[PDB]
């Protein structure tokens, strides 16, 4: 609990941490797959200039 | 008479052939443009660098 009681708090300020622990897995599953249709979508727009 | 007609046909059958080259020859730089992207592995870059000699 990252909040001293009866204080101000203003928007976007971090009050709790749920430990995350499978937001965090499936966040680097989808961040692998990210990374490999990046490049996959990046090579073919070089190649599509040359029409290969 | 055979002469004249193997000069009536050579001139057109080796620029077939010249044309049939080029067509390789551009099969051959396309692949190796997508070979040096990275899309495709040496393989299937040697067998048009093959088909092109």
């Amino acid at each position: 609990r990252l909040f001293k009681e009866g204080s101000d708090v203003k928007a976007g300020q971090q009050l709790y941490q749920i430990d995350p622990a499978t937001y965090e897995a499936d966040y680097q599953s989808a961040q692998a797959n990210l990374a490999s249709t990046q490049e996959q979508a990046q090579r073919y727009k070089l190649l599509v200039a040359d029409q290969a | 008479a055979d002469g004249l007609a193997a000069r009536g046909t050579f001139t057109e059958q080796l620029q077939a052939q010249r044309d049939l080259v080029k067509a390789s020859d551009e099969y051959y730089q396309l692949a190796d443009k997508r070979y040096r992207t990275g899309v495709d592995n040496y393989l299937t870059l040697l067998d048009a660098q093959r088909s092109l000699f």
